[PDB]
């Protein structure tokens, strides 16, 4: 593993994601990415 | 990366549905569940700050009432159903009425409700629902309403 | 607002620190325990070199009428091989619940083993034959359920009974008239509420009376008022079918009428443990959210090492079931024409009781007047005999005795041996 | 209409 | 009684919430496809909810089937699915792992060579056990002998030996103590203690674990207020706490509950389970690493299945205590026996701890399972984990936390051939799960070193080094 594919696992068991099925885990991953996304391209203009 | 410790005490309370309302950590997530599915909720579909609140405190309720005040007993077969005829709001601290814990859940409906309100700008087809939702919460959780049904409808 | 409020006295002043010190100077406990007496303080025989037919107490030869084996498997040439291969394989010890590490492979074999000799899909162990009913009754009944057992069932059963907090109602000793009448008087009481669970809890041979409870009755009333049968068939488990399958060969009934049957493996295998069986719904719930099972060492393997053996060699040998019936009629051809004493079993169970008729006073007082009796029977004569030890925790109400476990390997010496002896001393000491 | 809820909602909670 | 770092309360209450609202959500999607003989369901639909939706998930950290003796290695049977992970099936490979979640302290389930020759020969002359109780033909020669031993080694006057060391609790407490009597217990007991505590018809309270400053404060409101409603006094009071409380580690404050328990008099119930062969420099457990009077306690239970590798418990007293148990202790009139190689095991045990086989190696154990414990908690500490217990237990839990942590801490220590137990929600309070780590005295120094190098390197990817190392 190296520094990405570690912190990335790290990740998973943080916050229960390594117990979910594949599709559990793919409807919350991309969830929480549109959430990132959004505050990023607003806030960093709207202000 | 880890800082902030903090000695924990047992409460007793010697029952496992509601004792994990007591350590450390519990407000605190409480809110942030709040704050989080408000941003979620105007990211996958761009709208008003107004509404987003909305849909917010009409999810809330959902919920919580279906948890707090809808089942009864435990889903914990250690204790052989001895809370049959108690939902999870009147077992929380052995009974005991008007304590710290307690408060707090009764005064998060309404300061929800306030802020899904003052964004809104009040109108009618928001403040109607808003208002049943937050009454039907505040009614439910008053010391009086302890242990007793409405026309026996799932209360035995 | 005034004028509908409740009149209330005004609140009293709390104890001071003070006063507490005297109320816990002068709280007084009782003694732990009630002072001893002199009839409270009798030791058994101990005995030598084994505990089957013929068993040895003081260097004299005694013969056995105690022991539980109905087919004289103590000491079997088969049995000796199998532990002693096992247990310098093994060791002698579980180190572990089941959940974590306790789970050898003999473990599944044997539950693999016992599932197939009675038909049916899955089976349990438990690690120790009394705590088989402490668990398996309060894992089915919650607080709100309603339970019809049976007034005449041992400490075991009516130990779990009392711990699953259920609604319990007793009837008769083997009534069916009772029973349907305790049936109808519940399905009328409880009639709104649908969702309720009910039980029927029964057992196939009684230990405190020797009587066969009857299986057609009880199968045919609980599929007409949707009920649920928990057997306790730990007496007839091997002994009772004429393959040894236990009450339902006995009358010839289906075992999936029958929800739960569990049972006691130190009667009639010649080790220790328990087992539950029934549909893979029922037994693999209780797995996880039992008592005993999660919380306690498993088994020992060179006792469930033993338990496969057995069973083999009760399935290979269905003759020594014939040679036990023989036997039980024996001592009954030997022991009707007593003076005091009664036989008040059923004719075919192998648990010889006996009554005593025109009770001599008290029950306090019969028991002494039992325990002598049983006391000199070995003494003089050399031979062992069980008499009934209530204890004051116990809540069953039958009548005292003496029982005899006949066994597959007494002599047609010994077995009238035990009834001469017997006419004589009820003769010379009751009338 | 908009004062008066506000108002006596900060009553009710002290 | 334990410190939590803030931000992990914080991630654990966020997973275990997102494990409970995908729950829900899918269990709403069952209820409404069971549309495709009339009795009652077995169970309810909401009585074992954790039970399919948190542990099904997690099933193969649980009943791992081994193929060998309990010993400091063993073989661990390897099993699949085959049908998309429902019914787990075993195959015939297996593995050798390093074991560290068996009991043997004294190392004594294996093949010795005073006990195993001894118990083989008691077999082949009285047959597995006795079908008999023992106040009725159950009473042989080798249990009037093995209850000698036993008083000899406890050092009270008189002591019974039971089969179960689950009924050593159920099935006494009830004589003891009936129907307005009080019980204080420990909020850590066994489930075998409030079971037999609720067997009888006492009421029971709970005073904080391991501090009597308020164990006192209980005592004197319980006195002061009598029964619940009609203020009668108390028929008993009984205050039941352990030796080493396990899955805490902590060894008990004797000395200053006994000195409470004088001045009240109240009784007390010692609990020598897990501290009976581990603790004290001759191994009578903690009345003796305490410095102790043995008789200031009125009741002490124990149980053979840890330490000395075989099933069984015991109750030891005063010589009127056991009279009366003999004559009124249903466990004692209606179950079966001990088994006799299961008595003798223990009576060639006791020999070989009090040194009388001849060999010295009754203290090469009790010296090897303290300087094993004493390394393996110090080298941990060092290294910034979080492990609970004293300087002397042989058990000590690490903190995980969180419930993600169970299936990875355990899934990679059993791939790299170690094997550990891990505890979840439903058993233990929410935000407490962790792993329980046995330490016997057949380990080397060479295993734990190679085991510590395990560790460490499985507790850098899931991060549970909560304390700063050096
Ligand atoms: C994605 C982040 C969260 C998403 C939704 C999570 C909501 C789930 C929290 C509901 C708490 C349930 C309280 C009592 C429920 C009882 O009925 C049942 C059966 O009796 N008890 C149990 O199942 C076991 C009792 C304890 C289990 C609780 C596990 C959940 C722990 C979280 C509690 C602290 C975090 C949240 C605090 C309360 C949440 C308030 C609801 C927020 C509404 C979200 C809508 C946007």
């Amino acid at each position: 593993m190296n520094w990405v594919q570690r912190k990335i696992y790290l990740y998973n068991v943080t916050f229960g994601l390594y117990m979910l099925d594949w599709w559990e885990r793919y409807l919350f991953n991309s969830l929480v990415v549109v959430l990132m996304w959004f505050v990023l391209y607003n806030g960093t203009r709207y202000f | 990366m880890a800082n902030l410790y903090v000695k924990a005490v047992p409460p007793p309370d010697m029952n496992r549905n509601t004792e994990w309302f007591m350590y450390p950590g519990v407000w605190t997530t409480y809110m942030l569940i709040l704050f989080f599915g408000w941003l979620v909720v105007l990211s996958v579909s761009g709208c008003s700050p107004g509404m987003a609140w909305t849909v917010v405190n009409l999810a809330h309720f959902v919920v919580t009432y279906h948890s707090f005040h809808w089942m009864k007993g435990t889903p914990f077969a250690d204790d052989q159903g001895i809370y049959n005829g108690l939902t999870w709001w009147e077992q929380m601290d052995n009974g005991q009425q008007l304590t710290r814990n307690r408060k707090f859940l009764t005064l998060v409906p309404v300061v929800l409700y306030l802020i899904a309100s003052h964004t809104t700008d009040y109108r009618h087809p928001w403040l109607f629902l808003n208002t049943l939702a937050v009454m039907v919460l505040v009614v439910a959780k008053f010391p009086n309403m302890h242990k007793v049904r409405i026309f026996g409808i799932n209360g035995d | 607002i005034l004028l509908t409020r409740k009149s209330y006295k005004p609140p009293k002043r709390p104890l001071t620190e003070q006063e507490i010190d005297e109320l816990c100077d002068e709280w007084v406990p009782e003694p732990l325990i009630p002072p001893i007496t002199e009839d409270m303080k009798h030791e058994p025989p101990v005995l030598e070199s084994a505990a089957g037919p013929h068993t040895t107490v003081n260097g004299k030869d005694v013969v056995n009428f105690a022991s539980a084996n109905y087919l004289g498997l103590i000491g079997h040439e088969k049995l000796l091989e199998s532990c002693t291969s096992a247990l310098e394989k093994y060791g002698v010890g579980s180190c572990g619940p089941r959940g974590f590490y306790g789970t050898i492979d003999v473990h599944l074999d044997c539950e693999t083993r016992i599932s197939k000799f009675l038909g049916t899909p899955d089976s349990i162990l438990y690690s120790y034959g009394l705590s088989t009913m402490f668990s398996t009754i309060p894992c089915f009944c919650k607080k709100g359920d309603v339970i019809v057992a049976d007034e005449g069932v041992h400490w075991g059963i009516q130990n779990g009974l009392q711990l699953s907090r259920s609604t319990i109602v007793y009837f008769k000793h083997n009534d069916m008239e009772s029973l349907r009448i305790t049936l109808e008087k519940i399905m009328t009481k409880y009639k709104r509420s649908k969702n309720l669970r009910r039980y029927i809890v029964a057992e196939a041979v009684y230990q405190n009376s020797g009587q066969i409870a009857p299986l057609d009755e009880i199968v045919k009333l609980k599929e007409k008022y949707r009920f649920r049968v928990i057997l306790d068939e730990s007496n007839s488990f091997g002994v009772l079918g004429r393959s040894g399958r236990g009450l339902a060969e006995h009358h010839s009934v289906p075992i999936e009428k029958i929800d739960v049957v569990t049972a006691a493996m130190g009667h009639a295998l010649a080790t220790e443990g328990g087992f539950c069986t029934g549909n893979a719904r029922i037994i693999d719930y209780q797995r996880l959210s039992s008592s005993g099972y999660v919380f306690s060492a498993s088994l020992p393997p060179y006792l469930a090492s033993a338990a496969i053996t057995a069973i083999d060699v009760i399935d290979q040998n269905p003759d020594m079931l014939v040679k036990l019936k023989q036997n039980v009629a024996l001592l009954w051809k030997g022991l009707s024409d007593i003076k005091g004493m009664s036989l008040t079993s059923n004719r075919e169970s192998p648990i010889v009781f006996l009554k005593l008729e025109k009770s001599s006073g008290s029950a306090k007082d019969d028991l002494l007047l039992l325990e002598k009796m049983a006391d000199r029977a070995l003494k003089e004569d050399s031979l062992l005999v069980v008499s009934s030890k209530r204890s004051f925790l116990d809540k069953c109400r039958l009548p005292v005795g003496i029982k005899l476990y006949v066994s597959a390997g007494h002599s047609e010496s010994d077995l009238l041996k035990a009834s001469e002896s017997l006419k004589r001393l009820a003769s010379e000491l009751l009338l | 209409g908009h004062f008066f809820v506000e108002g006596l909602l900060g009553v009710v909670i002290i | 009684m334990i410190t939590i770092p803030y931000l992990t309360a914080v991630s654990t209450y966020f997973s275990y919430g997102l494990l409970f609202a995908f729950g829900q959500l899918r269990d709403f999607f069952r209820r409404f496809i069971d549309w495709w003989q009339g009795y009652a369901p077995i169970c309810l639909g909401h009585e074992d909810f954790y039970i399919r939706r948190l542990y099904h998930r997690i099933q193969d950290c649980f009943e791992r089937p081994i193929s060998s003796a309990p010993d400091a290695w063993f073989d661990v049977v390897e099993r699949y699915s085959n049908d998309n992970n429902k019914t787990l099936k075993r195959t015939t490979k297996t593995s050798r792992c390093l074991n560290l979640g068996s009991y043997n302290y004294l190392g004594f389930g294996s093949f010795d060579e005073y006990c195993t020759p001894r118990v083989i020969e008691s077999l082949k002359k009285f047959s597995a056990s006795t079908c008999s109780s023992r106040v009725d033909a159950g009473t042989t020669s080798v249990h009037a002998e093995l209850e000698e031993c036993v008083t000899r080694f406890v050092g009270k006057p008189a002591a019974v030996v039971f089969g179960m060391g689950y009924a050593t609790n159920s099935a006494i407490i009830p004589v003891l103590i009936g129907k307005g009597g009080l019980i204080i217990s420990d909020s850590l007991n066994h489930s075998s203690i409030v079971n037999g505590a609720r067997g009888s018809g006492a009421t029971i309270r709970v005073f904080q674990h391991n501090t009597p400053s308020h164990l006192e404060r209980v005592l004197r409101e319980q006195i002061a207020e009598g029964q619940p409603r009609t203020h009668r006094p108390w028929k008993k009071i009984i205050v039941v706490v352990e030796g080493i409380y396990s899955m805490e580690g902590e060894i008990c404050h004797l000395p200053e509950v006994v000195a409470i328990c004088k001045k009240y008099k109240a009784y007390v119930y010692l609990d020598e389970a897990h501290s009976i062969g581990a603790i004290g420099k001759t191994g009578k457990g903690i009345c003796e690493l305490l410095g102790v009077d043995t008789a200031d306690v009125d009741v002490m239970m124990g149980t053979f299945t840890k330490s000395f590798g075989s099933c069984g418990g015991y109750i030891a007293g005063s010589k009127e205590l056991i009279q009366y148990l003999k004559h009124q202790c249903p466990a004692h009139l209606y179950a079966t026996s001990i088994p006799t190689p299961s008595a003798q095991q223990i009576i060639s045990a006791i020999k070989v701890i009090l040194g009388e086989d001849g060999s010295n190696r009754g203290a090469q154990k009790l010296a090897r399972i303290r300087e094993n414990s004493n390394f393996f908690r110090a080298e941990l500490q060092k290294m910034g984990f979080e492990v609970l217990g004293d300087n002397d237990s042989p058990v000590m839990p690490i903190m995980l936390y969180n419930p993600a942590k169970i299936p990875a801490f355990s899934r990679e220590c059993l791939r790299q051939k170690v094997a550990v137990v891990v505890v979840g929600f439903p058993a233990t309070p929410l935000l407490l799960a962790r792993a329980r780590i046995c330490i016997s005295a057949s380990h080397s120094r060479e295993d734990l070193i190679r085991a510590l190098k395990v560790i460490s390197k499985v507790g850098d990817l899931s991060g549970i080094k909560y304390f700063p190392a050096e």
